[PDB]
RNA sequence: AGAACCUUACCAAAUCUUGACAUCCUUUGACAACUCUAGAGAUAGAGCCUUCCCCUUCGGGGGACAAAGUGACAGGUGGUG
RNA sequence: UAAGUUGGGCACUCUAAGUUGACUGCCGGUGACAAACCGGAGGAAGGUGGGGAUGACGUCAAAUCAUCAUGCCCCUUAUGAUUUGGGCUACACACGUGCUACAAUGGACAAUACAAAGGGCAGCGAAACCGCGAGGUCAAGCAAAUCCCAUAAAGUUGUUCUCAGUUCGGAUUGUAGUCUGCAACUCGACUACAUGAAGCUGGAAUCGCUAGUAAUCGUAGAUCAGCAUGCUACGGUGAAUACGU
């Protein structure tokens, strides 16, 4: 198409893999696998919000880092939660799992995280404009090089499919020393699906 | 890209065009006894001149050099004379198929000798 | 004609006059010199007393004067007198194992 | 091409059998797109599902250029004017 | 003796070019070079460096060279001969970057793009 | 439809050679890999996500 | 603009035979063409015995065409690269177009038949000669 | 980027209707391998065996289900770029 | 030593990761002195060396609800669905693509050479035996610079066909076999034999190619239990043409 997620092409360059395992032939049973923890994640998603996980497959241990929105919670009070957590994926797997729980960076700068905010901001029948509003001050108040986030679909309860884009600083795109955060979400409340591409540009 | 009109206003341009060539462009020192063949686009905005002047390749280049000033005068006078609406623009070229044409008849010699 | 069959091309050589009609044919090249020797000397026709001693042997399980010609009169008369679950797809040019007839053009068809 | 001998489908094989111990039968119902012909279905009739329904044919005595897969094409009328 | 050593590179062809003294001669693989490549009367071209360089005293040669096709091959000698030629002394280094056939050349079969077919042709225009 | 295939394929089968390997994510009957047992868009999708770790495009 | 010629031959006398190997090379393959024209030259060279050289120069310096045509047509001078590219040229097109029996044949009857200034090649040389001529209206 | 069956969305036939599949409640549970029979096959009847395998402080959970009832339902290659 | 099989080194090539390098970076001239332009030297790369991904704003109510999701309408004892046959591929046909020939630069026969890339654990089948061939059978090595798939074809070395519907040509069907599939008929491929139509470069129109190029001739991979005239990737021979808008 026109435009890739830049994302698909940064990786390999500057930026390592989603999935990491050691490589070998039986890379469709690893896929499969690992395809059943990326549905498993939404749980935790539908609540701390985490961006994206990256999973290690030791010699015969599995190891994996989530981005959640705040880590208060999901590490529990003094580990009330990371347990079951931890058994519930070691059965669903058919095999163990050892959780190292990140938070974030600290500001609210990433992509995915604020892509999931607006898209529940529209689910929550809030404008779209004011939120978009909200999003890129506090964006270039927490200091980025390049913010922009797209719209598609029935805005405002229409029946017509429309695109904005609200974009600030200096957004390389076609550079590849760009160092970017690509996101997606999906958002609706009676109308269809309203899909959103956050874009963040931090550092070169 | 030509139509019957635009024939008819090259034939009656090149009249007066060659009438005020030879006949109100004083001031330039270099006055030529030139013959003319115009042509132009088919809206009238485009028009080409083509001519032959007498002298060295120094003497044609005065005679250019005294035209691309005139090129006012003449086209104040042109636009004065005729009914057209919008003056087209001239610019002036000399006519290359009369030397092209004479190396033309050059090669005849060639086919003469052979068989003869 | 002279060795066998009906007619065959004189002052030409013998790998295309056994060739010229129903016969038997030159893809058995191979076969025929490894067996036989009587081959294409020159371009002209030499047969002499040496000359068909033992080729006509070597042919000679190859009986091609009507036989073919009997083989596919008797498989088209079982194709029309059987029921023809072949004979209504050689109508249109279609063999046993199919064409999927696109371009019916005016070779095999009316 | 060929392999494991004739090919057949070991049921409709049953069936006649049954039906070939005593007086032969005339009306087989069958579907008949895994069998070849062989010379145990001689004096029979089978009704090939060619798609829409089967329609009896009878065994001949010559079955060497046919078979009983097929007797008229499912492509009815062949998707031709003539 | 000493002998000196080149090497050509062109169309994934490989000649280790290896100099020695003698009359003036090849040995392609241990072989000559008229039968080991198929129709190759154009050994003018490879004796070229003979009659261009280094006056006229030409300097057998022994090569091993694998890949590449035959032609590609023999020019790949030209440029091993060349570098020793040159690696012999700079004096003619100039003179040769002045009579050609020292800058290798780089081209080689490039890669194939998506719409061309079994003739590297470009896809047609919807005419009528 | 394929949401009896789905099925169908997971089913019991007649013989040795009855099924087809199709997409586990998705349901796309035609242009599977049989390494990945994933579609041709699947693929796509995931190598744009970057969870295989095999090498991008542009490297010849 | 650049041309990429090349210099070396087999038969170092004339460099035309590098535009010869290159015309011939039909279908991708040369040794066979490249066979054929050694062929071309030996019975050239052997019918009418002289040195190839002379007889392939009569026909390369007789059939060069003086008058070309470049919905209007005029007559243009011709460069000598392009006079001799079309010279040669015309030469492969009259021997695929003769037919006749053997390799050569028809190519060393078609360079001695230039040589001698008859034959198809001066009558193309001439319907070039007479139909320019008969685009001379357009020169003025 | 694989049309003999499966493949395929259609027709015909054998056919069921919480349906082919899947989840939620319960009677509960390691999911039945192989044969004979009616049947074009499906499917069905059986012989046969699937058969707490993990924690079990004796349950229970889960965990699969053998069949069953239940309201949702599931489902549409039905349509709408 | 048949052969890099062996002892010896990484010398060369090649082999993967750091580093210079072509960046206008220098000179002469042109250019308003500047930018820039031309020529040159050095220089593999001279005016971004070549090739590939990265396709602005947007246009096409362009395509996809049939990857997936997806709001709404409908059937929901049928508009859902278990199993068997076909069917998307039929032909008075036309269309566009692709493959094969109209040829003696050729066909046919015999000895003979040059390539890289990719895949391989139950798959890649070393050698070999048998068979008319397809292929049947046994069998070596290898989780891979070891071993295999696998030979490169044209081409070099000699011969024949001698201008014909041709020793061009394989469309057409028939006979008997081979791999895989329980099954090769609508419905795989291949082989041995026979049969031998048109087509002798194609009218107006018409497409493709700017240098390792076209054109040509081969090779490998996926698609697959088996089935590629389609696709991708690799390799071999290898030209003129652009004066000029």
């Amino acid at each position: 198409g026109q435009k890739i997620n830049p994302i698909g092409l940064r990786v390999g360059i500057i930026r390592d893999w989603e999935a990491k395992w050691y490589a070998e032939k039986d890379f469709a049973s690893l896929l499969h696998e690992d395809l059943k923890i990326r549905k498993f994640i939404d749980n935790e998603l539908k609540e701390a919000s985490v961006s994206h996980v990256e999973i290690e497959r030791a010699a015969n241990r599995i190891n994996i880092a989530i981005h959640t929105g705040k880590p208060g919670m999901v590490i529990g009070k003094g580990g009330s939660e990371i347990e079951k957590l931890r058994n519930k994926l070691n059965a669903l797997t058919d095999k163990k799992v050892h959780i190292n729980v990140i938070e974030i960076k600290k500001v609210d700068l990433d992509a995915r995280l604020v892509a999931e905010n607006i898209a529940r901001q529209l689910e929550n029948r809030a404008s779209f404009r004011r939120v978009q509003k909200q999003a890129i001050t506090r964006a270039m108040k927490l200091g980025a090089k390049g913010i922009k986030t797209q719209v598609s679909g029935r805005l405002g309860g229409a029946d017509i499919a429309r695109a904005e884009q609200y974009s600030e600083g200096t957004v390389p795109l076609h550079t590849l020393r760009a160092d970017i955060d690509y996101a997606h979400a999906e958002a609706d409340t009676t109308y269809g699906k309203l899909g959103v591409k956050v874009w963040i540009y931090r550092g070169e | 890209m030509s139509s019957m009109r635009a024939e008819r206003v090259g034939e009656q341009m090149k009249k007066e065009l060659m009438d005020i060539i030879n006949n109100k462009v004083k001031d330039p020192r270099v006055g030529f006894i030139t013959i003319t063949d115009v042509v132009l686009t088919n809206d009238l905005s485009q028009a080409k001149v083509f001519l032959t002047v007498l002298g060295n390749d120094k003497e044609v280049e005065n005679t250019f050099k005294a035209l691309d000033k005139a090129k006012g005068f003449i086209k104040s006078e042109l636009g004065s004379r005729m009914r057209l609406r919008i003056m087209p623009e001239l610019m002036y070229e000399y006519d290359q198929s009369i030397e092209y044409g004479n190396k033309i008849e050059r090669m005849i010699q060639d086919l003469h000798k052979q068989d003869r | 004609a002279r060795i066998a069959g009906v007619d065959i091309p004189r002052e030409k050589r013998v790998v295309i006059s056994l060739t010229y009609i129903y016969g038997i044919g030159t893809s058995t090249a191979q076969k025929i010199l490894e067996e036989a020797n009587v081959s294409a000397d020159t371009r002209v026709k030499d047969l002499t007393d040496d000359e068909l001693g033992r080729i006509r042997e070597v042919v000679d399980g190859y009986k091609v004067e009507g036989d073919l010609r009997r083989e596919t009169n008797l498989n088209i008369k079982r194709l029309m007198e059987i029921s023809s679950y072949r004979g209504i797809r050689h109508r249109r040019g279609l063999p046993v194992r199919g064409q999927k007839t696109k371009n019916n053009a005016r070779t095999r068809k009316g | 091409s060929i392999k494991k001998g004739p090919f057949v489908d070991e049921h409709l094989m049953k069936k006649v059998e049954a039906q070939e111990g005593s007086e032969k039968k005339q009306v087989i119902k069958t579907w008949s797109r895994r069998s070849t012909i062989f010379p145990n279905f001689i004096g029979h009739t089978f009704a090939v599902y060619d798609g829409r329904k089967h329609v009896p044919v009878y065994v001949t005595e010559d079955m060497v250029g046919h078979k009983l897969g097929e007797f008229a094409p499912t492509r009815t009328f062949k998707g031709h004017v003539a | 003796q000493v002998e000196y050593r080149g090497t050509g590179r062109r169309k994934n062809s490989v000649a280790r070019v290896r100099l020695v003294p003698g009359e003036g001669n090849i040995t392609v693989n241990n072989r000559d070079v008229r039968e080991y490549l198929p129709f190759e009367s154009l050994i003018l071209d490879l004796n070229q460096p003979f009659d261009v360089t280094e006056t006229k005293g030409n300097y057998d040669v022994l090569v091993n060279v694998h890949g590449g096709g035959f032609t590609g091959q023999a020019q790949a000698i030209r440029h091993g001969i060349a570098r020793a030629l040159l690696e012999a002394d700079p004096e003619y280094r100039g003179s040769l970057k002045r009579a050609g056939l020292l800058t290798r050349d780089p081209r080689m079969k490039e890669r194939k793009k998506p719409g061309l077919k079994a003739a590297r042709r470009s896809p047609q225009f919807s005419k009528r | 439809a394929k949401t009896s295939m789905v099925a169908k394929q997971q089913k019991k089968q007649k013989y040795a050679v009855r099924e087809y390997t199709r997409c586990e994510r998705c349901g796309r009957p035609h242009s599977v890999y049989r390494k990945f047992k994933l579609c041709r868009i699947c693929f796509r999708e995931l190598a744009y996500k970057g969870q295989i770790p095999g090498v991008r495009k542009a490297s010849w | 603009v650049p041309k990429r010629d090349v210099l070396p031959d087999p038969i170092h006398n004339s460099k035309l035979v590098t535009k010869l190997i290159n015309k011939i090379m039909l279908d991708g393959k040369r040794g066979t063409a490249q066979r054929i024209l050694y062929s071309a030259f030996d019975l050239v060279e052997q019918r009418s015995g002289r040195d190839a050289l002379e007889v392939f120069e009569e026909a390369i310096n007789n059939i060069m065409p003086v008058l070309e045509v470049k919905n209007y047509q005029v007559p243009v001078e011709v460069r000598p690269e392009r006079r001799t590219t079309l010279g040669l040229r015309w030469l492969v097109n009259y021997a695929r177009l003769r037919g006749e029996k053997t390799m050569e044949d028809r190519l060393a009857n078609e360079i001695l038949d230039a040589a001698n200034n008859t034959g198809g090649a001066v009558k193309k040389r001439e319907d070039t000669h007479k139909m320019a001529e008969a685009n001379k209206a357009f020169a003025h």
